[PDB]
């Protein structure tokens, strides 16, 4: 399955049903229908496929990668510390895409599930999208084809350097 | 540059201070290229000779064969020893004259401001 924290979703409220009618309503007899036909045989070839799969389980780890210094940290033409920690930043910058794909994904199904009232229910989630969008623009935005971490690093210390002036004047 | 250093010997190829140095191997890649240019020029010489490229004149492809990385491998050890001379002489030099080669400290990226240009 997945994470219902990475990915939540709301609790489903479906109604009764309280049909008024007499006369048979056709999906309820399709989806009998299709229940039997065609979601049983597929569940039982599932179910053996699921059988296979038990017999020889075999298994994978996600790779951890400890930290190794900053950029910050290296000195000024030295290769070897620069490449480990560029080689770190460009990790991390990889990772930033995905968070902001996770965020746009989560933006877009609340979208969906919200409808005419995406307007009101979507505040969190189209605030979650303009906070973690903000910080993207600030670590990333115009460092440019050739983007690395001593740039970005330049950027951070262009707008420290900023707002540091602003704030003496006040 | 080099000719006048001290212990010159004049017109000596290979100085016995050479000695000290490892010889190439004899399947070093650059003694393997002289063998294969050796044996170019005798296809060369066979096809401008009219004969049969590949089949002519055996004895003659392997003398030219040898003759390349024979004189390859003596030549390689003269260039060897001169390019060993001038890192003794580069290095020898920058010890005697600490003053004009000072170790530089380097700073480290948290003190540096470069500028950033942004690309818009
Ligand atoms: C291109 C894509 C090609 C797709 C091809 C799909 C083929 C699927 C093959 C699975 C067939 C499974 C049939 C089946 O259910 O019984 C298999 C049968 C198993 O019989 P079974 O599936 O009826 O078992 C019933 C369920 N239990 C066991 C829990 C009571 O496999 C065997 O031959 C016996 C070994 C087990
Ligand atoms: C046009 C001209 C292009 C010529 C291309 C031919 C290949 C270049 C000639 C040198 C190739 C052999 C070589 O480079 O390796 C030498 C090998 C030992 O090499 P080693 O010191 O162990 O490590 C080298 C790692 N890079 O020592 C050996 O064991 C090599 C002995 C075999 C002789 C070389 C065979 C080369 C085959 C390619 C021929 C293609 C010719 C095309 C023309
Ligand atoms: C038409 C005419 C065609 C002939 C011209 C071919 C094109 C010439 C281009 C010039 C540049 C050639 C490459 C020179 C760089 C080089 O070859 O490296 C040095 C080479 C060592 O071999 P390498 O495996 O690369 O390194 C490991 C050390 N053994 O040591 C050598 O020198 C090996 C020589 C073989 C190169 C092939």
């Amino acid at each position: 399955s997945w994470d219902k924290d990475v990915y939540p979703e709301p609790p489903s409220r479906t109604p009764a049903p309280s049909p008024q009618t007499s006369l048979p309503n056709p999906i309820t007899y399709l989806t009998k229908a299709y229940d039997l036909v065609v979601d049983w045989p597929v569940t039982l070839v599932r179910e053996f496929i699921e059988r296979q799969h038990a017999k020889n389980r075999t298994y994978y780890y996600h790779r951890q990668y400890r930290r190794v210094p900053d950029i910050t940290e290296c000195k000024e033409g030295d290769v070897l510390c620069i490449y480990e920690a560029e080689m770190q930043w460009r990790r991390d910058f990889k990772v930033d895409q995905e968070i902001m794909n996770i965020i746009q994904e989560r933006l877009k199904a609340c979208q969906q599930r919200e409808g005419e009232n995406y307007q009101q229910n979507c505040a969190k989630e189209l605030e979650q999208f303009t906070k973690v969008t903000k910080a993207y623009q600030d670590r990333y935005l115009d460092l440019g084809a050739y983007y690395s971490a001593r740039k970005c690093l330049a950027k951070q210390k262009q707008r420290m350097l900023e707002e540091r002036k602003a704030a003496r004047q006040e | 540059m080099m000719n006048g250093r001290p212990g010159h010997e004049p017109l000596k190829f290979l100085p016995d201070e050479a000695r000290s140095l490892p010889p190439p191997k004899l399947n070093d890649p650059r003694l393997v290229y002289m063998g294969l240019l050796g044996y170019c020029t005798g296809l060369m010489d066979n096809m401008l000779r009219m004969r049969p490229v590949m089949r002519a004149g055996l004895h003659r492809q392997l003398l030219f064969v040898t003759s390349f990385v024979f004189a390859g491998y003596f030549y390689l050890k003269r260039q060897n020893y001169l390019y060993a001379v001038k890192d003794h002489d580069m290095f020898g030099y920058i010890k005697l004259h600490p003053e004009d080669f000072p170790e530089k400290e380097k700073k480290t990226y948290a003190e540096i401001l470069e500028p950033f240009h942004p690309v818009r």
